[PDB]
DNA sequence: ATCGGATGTATATATCTGACACGTGCCTGGAGACTAGGGAGTAATCCCCTTGGCGGTTAAAACGCGGGGGACAGCGCGTACGTGCGTTTAAGCGGTGCTAGAGCTGTCTACGACCAATTGAGCGGCCTCGGCACCGGGATTCTCGA
DNA sequence: TCGAGAATCCCGGTGCCGAGGCCGCTCAATTGGTCGTAGACAGCTCTAGCACCGCTTAAACGCACGTACGCGCTGTCCCCCGCGTTTTAACCGCCAAGGGGATTACTCCCTAGTCTCCAGGCACGTGTCAGATATATACATCCGAT
């Protein structure tokens, strides 16, 4: 009965707890509560959904099927987070 | 002299969504400012869109994409529906 | 010898020894033009940039002792005796060396090429009194075999495998390599790419590569890394030159002798574009560089195989999914090949959520129907069967089907670790084993797998590269198969599988016409 | 050859000629398509009706006939899509939503 | 007794190490899988560019680092040194994102 | 006498239900003129201009006090403090 | 508009007015040091807005500051205001 | 006569002619004056020189002679004027300013 | 294939303040993005300024007012000085 | 738990003022020609992205344990806020006069657009050689347990 | 409160790759010459902003009294950190094929812009009433002390 997937733990879990700890260290925090990781994963998911929705709107207006760095940059600038370094 | 207002069109829409209500002068001024704000937002986004895609003309496709970028969710869906309906009715005439 | 003299000679005696050697290239062009006059085209093409090579060419042209040390009666220093064709191969290698040209040993797998190569190295060290250094690049799975062979036939040499963790590798480098306390080095592709710097700074007398077809994309990092090495001569060992292209053969040649075959455009314009009869006869351009033997005139006990193409037609859900894919998740032409294997490979094609392994498995796929009938028929005769597939998820499905019909299997895919790989091979190859089928991905296990006990191979899914399928057949056609191998390729009729088969047949025809024709 | 406004031809209430002229003289692009004013007018009229019905419902809730900026503010702030669309906007003579944190209420 | 650092003195060292560097702190393959799955709900059969995924990762990590700075400030304001989900929620509520 | 907090809660309900302006008009007008005299001398103002300035500034202060209240509650407190204001408008990005 | 200089007008933003603003914000207890902080933040905000509005009125070659100048200043600072034109 | 670039005529390094072309083709107004490209090029040059001087100082502080995004970020975030102008901008591969809150330090 | 950029001019400016300092390609791309963003901000504000006063022309007066609106404090004074100097030199030449 | 106050909260009546309906005219949107250029469709070349597999190295990640120090609760206390009451005061309102300056009209330059011809500035392609990354190894500093 | 000892910084040596520098060419800046229309300037006019002044009355202010809440201190768990040991997944290198998308020309047609007249639609100026304040007035409905 192994022809079924029964694999691939969630992709949000790929943001491991050490990675969140490293991000917290760059933010300058010393002690991290155990419940911080799930909250951080949810926050990141929401942010990514917003940005990716806008980028996909741009690329499908342009009549392509490839999301480009320019689409991502325009989406970010539209959200109000200008990004320098990708054109 | 002779400043345009949008007031009469806002009043026309009001007299069919709520046939027996009224509207104050300050509220009407607020409604006019809202209409102008949304107009300039959508038009600016459409202009930027056309510039990004290296086009010279602004078309209903640009307007639709600007609507999808600016409005949240259900508002965007219903606004797209109304715009498409109006454009088809206008073209088939 | 002593580590002091080896330190003096092994290391780069000069800062930049890579330059234009006039004597070597003059001798090379002289022998080449003596062999035939075809290579003038290559020389003219390469003369468009450097006038020194052109002046060498015209100096040689305007002016218009190969000791026959055939080395018959197999070398005394090599322990034991070896078969006559091995003597002939060693003689070919000696002739290559004394004529200052490289070559590709291209005997078929199992004939024995490591013995010939190490006997040639023993000739060098003993008849020419020249010890190492000698670099030997091999797939990681064969390093121990190389070391054992070297210690078996010519024991009195220094050979250490450069394998090990980073610290062990570093200490080995310092103790032996920079200490120059060795004769022959055994390394893997990944080791060569990784320990590039400590290995570049050696004046190599030879760079032997086993399974050289690996170096066939001349833009691969292994190719670039190997180019930076400095060596006197190079040698290539592989049983499958010209897998699926002429450009690959040119890349092998360009590595062998970068001055002769310096232009790929020349090699492509040679044959790629009677129209295809006289140009074929011009393959004498590759006559002196390639030596290949076939395991049919040398051995004998290996009856040949019979291959049958079993054509099947799509089932109802297969037709539905094929149409849904064709006119329109699904992001490649391979989705057509998934459907031709089993519709269950798409999620949702399997009926219903509470999945039950029942007859609908074989029912829903035509390949599986024919496979089931054939498997029952063979099980009547008791013949053991190997299943090959391009996809491992289909191997999962076949595993479920095989368990549902109570057959005994053993899987080897990329996921199964090496130890349990050996364990499963031993289980299947037990003299009284009760295992029936052997699920196996086509391109897995390298060449060490020896499933000689089986005598039936089915290629559930054909490949773009015909040589991969040929090796998969060879996993059962290997020397020692006293029975007769029977192969079955399942072809889905009127689908993309026919296109794949046609392309693979074109490539196989190309190989057979070019290299396998005059190999003698 | 009796005239017929494109606003009536499209079945709208907002003016299509005026929207066309504003687009044409607003330095948005060198050229303006024929259906862009119709699409924009339809969207503007939809949004106006959307906010206006909520404001009228609020005005009826407070037992009043006219709509005032307080009712406009209540509608916008109590509807989540409109509150996200008008997030950075101040409505003059509007106010705040009645809201007290529960920690402040007496035990 | 083997040598052992007291709690916090390695956290401070990590803070200095990671505020001195500039490289990305999330793994590229997991992040790419995440964005590829998220984009599946807006338009199936989408292709991506490597620079597009890189831009997404840079923006995401800058956002998360700024959020963690604000969260640390809230935690210190509450007379603590441990950051908590309530601190994250307060930081996102004041910024206007919730 | 009402116990402390009762009158404050009634005042919260009173002012969250009205829409008027909570600052006097002449003091604010004098303030904006005094501030403006540092950019250009002899400046005149429209009554509508001063009214718009008052509306914007009052909305700003009310929305700031909401965040300050949240910050004070976050620290297990009911009294708002200058540190709460500073934290609020440092997280907002106005620092 | 002749020979007029004003001072200490920030004290005209009285403590009761700050308290009413806090009540509309939903604040129950107010520290005694909050009023000076409030005066500072109000003065900073007003300075920025008035600077931009005066820049607009100077560009228009006028001497009167208009509600539309104030609206433009607020809109460019990101605080769009409805009800005074625009 | 002999052509002289307007950049050289104004004593600048930035391209006055290219700035003029972008102004004319950017849908900003119906007409563009003669002095607007000169003024805008001068302003752009000044800002570029300012940020580059700060970034070069940072690079020399780190004992390197080549400006990198880290040095650009260090220059921008350490100056209040440029930090205000570039408040909402994130510099790719820039990092952060080293900053630890004093409450977090030992003892 | 021709993509215009400000890299050459940024390098010319760099060799004037730091004659012995180089710059990598990533920093060059960041500088190009910075220049484009500042250009867009100033030009957009100038366009809005001309629209508010019912003018058809963008002039150095509009650019100066836009600079004063956008740049903060000490940056604006020096930017205005540089622009005025350049305009006077150009119009005298 | 009950009673005594204080605070909204409906309920009815009188005013007024601002919203709505009506009439003019003028300017702007619509109808109708005529035209040219923007954008759509076609075709060729080359490079990147997808899918489903393989092999290998090697750090990170996951897991378990111990123990320390930080969170959280509880208690006490002592100010500093809230509530309420007289007491000024200055904001709001109404009315008046004065004049600056905002807005409109008419003329007419001067300056931007546009076009044709010419040519230098800048972009792409190609090559190399220093700046910086990496690697021991050695001295220095800082933490910790005494 | 002085040694262990572990982490960090500072040196030299490699080595490699990307930043600068050079060359050709092409295409956008520059120069010279019409031309027409925006805006600059002068003059007028009338409106709304400013400066007063007087009067009333809420709102601000100063002070008292006294709770309750903010803050400091003390225990107590318990949860998070530091560290060692596995193990596993990221990360390179590969194979195959094919399409997506960017250029770079070309062709062409139909949809915009540009005019010219010319009616209606809309802005402005009026003239009414009804909906929304204002006052009283009685009711009910929390709050706080016995
Ligand atoms: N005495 C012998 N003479 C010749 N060949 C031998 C002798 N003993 C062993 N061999 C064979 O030599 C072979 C080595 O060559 P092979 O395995 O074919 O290497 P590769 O696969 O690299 O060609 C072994 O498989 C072994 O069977
Ligand atoms: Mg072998």
């Amino acid at each position: 009965a192994k022809r079924h997937r029964k694999v691939l733990r969630d992709n949000i879990q790929g943001i491991t707890k050490p990675a969140i700890r490293r991000l917290a260290r760059r933010g300058g925090v010393k002690r991290i509560s155990g419940l911080i990781y799930e909250e951080t994963r949810g926050v990141l998911k929401v942010f990514l959904e917003n940005v990716i929705r806008d980028a996909v709107t741009y690329t499908e207006h342009a009549k392509r099927k490839t999301v480009t760095a320019m689409d991502v940059v325009y989406a970010l600038k539209r959200q109000g987070r200008t990004l320098y370094g990708f054109g | 002299t002779r400043k345009e207002s949008y007031a009469i069109y806002v009043y026309k829409v009001l007299k069919q969504v709520h046939p027996d209500t009224g509207i104050s002068s300050k509220a009407m001024s607020i409604m006019n400012s809202f209409v102008n704000d949304v107009f300039e937002r959508i038009a600016g986004e459409a202009s930027r869109l056309a510039h990004y895609n290296k086009r010279s003309t602004i078309t209903s496709r640009e307007i639709q994409t600007a609507v999808r970028l600016l409005l949240p969710g259900e508002l965007a869906k219903h606004a797209v529906s109304e715009g498409t309906k109006a454009v088809t009715k206008y073209t088939s005439a | 010898h002593d580590p002091e003299s080896n330190k003096k000679r092994y290391l780069l005696k000069d800062a930049n020894g890579k330059k234009f050697d006039l004597e070597g290239t003059t001798k090379r062009f002289e022998h080449l033009l003596s062999l035939s006059g075809l290579f003038k085209h290559f020389i003219e093409s390469k003369a468009a940039k450097d006038p020194k090579f052109r002046q060498v060419l015209d100096v040689l042209e305007e002016n218009k002792e190969s000791i026959e040390f055939q080395f018959r009666e197999s070398p005394a220093y090599v322990n034991g005796q070896l078969r006559p064709y091995q003597i002939q191969g060693v003689n070919w290698l000696v002739s290559l060396h004394k004529n200052k040209i490289a070559g590709i040993l291209a005997d078929e797998m199992g004939l024995g090429k490591t013995l010939q190569t190490i006997s040639f190295l023993g000739y060098l060290r003993y008849i020419e009194k020249i010890p190492g250094p000698f670099l030997v690049i091999a797939p990681k799975s064969t390093l121990n075999n190389w070391l054992r062979e070297i210690n078996r036939w010519t024991p009195d040499v220094n050979a250490f495998i450069l394998q090990g963790d980073k610290e062990e590798r570093a200490e080995l480098i310092q103790k032996k390599l920079l200490g120059c306390d060795f004769d022959v080095v055994i390394a893997s592709y990944e080791i060569i790419i990784r320990e590039k710097s400590p290995l570049k700074k050696i004046n190599w007398e030879y760079i032997i590569i086993d399974e050289a077809h690996r170096i066939k994309n001349e833009e691969s990092m292994l190719s670039q890394v190997l180019r930076e090495f400095t060596s006197r001569n190079r040698l290539l060992i592989t049983g499958t030159p010209l897998q699926n292209n002429l450009h690959e053969l040119w890349a092998l040649l360009n590595f062998l002798l970068p001055d002769i075959f310096s232009d790929a455009q020349d090699f492509d314009d040679w044959f790629s574009s009677d129209q295809d009869k006289i140009v074929k006869q011009l393959h004498t351009v590759l006559q002196p560089f390639l030596l290949r033997r076939i395991k049919s005139d040398v051995e004998t006990s290996l009856l040949p195989k019979k291959e049958l193409n079993l054509y099947v037609g799509m089932s109802s859900m297969q037709k539905k999914w094929y149409k849904k894919i064709l006119e329109k998740l699904l992001n490649i032409m391979m989705q057509l090949r998934k459907c031709c294997n089993h519709p269950y490979l798409f999620d949702g094609a399997e009926p219903g959520p509470p999945y039950t392994t029942d007859e609908h498995l074989v029912y829903n796929a035509a390949k599986l129907q024919v496979l089931d009938k054939l498997l029952k028929k063979l099980k009547e005769e008791g013949s053991r069967v190997l299943i090959f597939s391009q996809m491992s998820r289909l191997l999962d499905i076949l595993e479920d089907y095989c368990y549902f019909r109570n057959y005994e299997y053993c899987r080897i895919d990329g996921s199964t670790a090496h130890e349990d790989r050996i364990q499963a091979i031993d289980d299947y190859n037990a003299p009284d084993s009760k295992k029936f089928v052997f699920l196996l991905t086509t391109r897995a296990g390298g060449l060490g797998i020896n499933l000689t006990s089986a005598d039936v191979v089915v290629l559930y899914d054909s490949d773009w590269n015909p040589q991969a399928d040929l090796q998969a057949m060879d996993r059962a056609h290997r020397i020692g198969q006293k029975k007769q191998v029977k192969v079955f390729r399942l072809v889905t009729d009127n689908s993309v599988e026919e296109k794949i088969l046609e392309r693979a047949t074109q490539k196989l025809r190309l190989d057979q016409l070019v290299i396998q024709q005059n190999r003698t | 050859a009796k005239a017929k406004t494109r606003s009536s031809r499209a079945g709208l209430q907002f003016p299509v000629g005026r929207v066309h002229r504003l687009l044409r003289k607003g330095n948005y692009a060198e050229r303006v398509g024929a259906g862009a004013p119709v699409y924009l007018a339809a969207v503007l009229e939809y949004l106006t009706a959307e906010i206006l019905e909520l404001a009228g419902n609020a005005a009826r809730d407070n037992k009043k006939t006219r709509i005032i900026p307080r009712h406009l503010q209540l509608a916008v702030r109590n509807d989540e899509e409109l509150n996200k669309l008008l997030g950075r906007v101040t409505i003059a003579q509007g106010g705040v939503l009645p809201n007290i944190q529960s920690v402040l209420l007496p035990k | 007794k083997p040598h052992r650092y007291r709690p916090g003195t390695v956290a401070l060292r990590e803070i200095r190490r990671y505020q001195k560097s500039t490289e990305l702190l999330i793994r590229k393959l997991p992040f790419q899988r995440l964005v590829r799955e998220i984009a599946q709900d807006f338009k199936t059969d989408l292709r991506f560019q490597s620079s597009a995924v890189m831009a997404l990762q840079e923006a995401s990590e800058a956002y998360l680092v700024a959020l963690f700075e604000d969260t640390n400030l809230c935690a210190i304001h509450a007379k603590r040194v441990t950051i908590m989900p309530k601190d994250i929620q307060l930081a996102r509520r004041i910024r206007g994102e919730r």
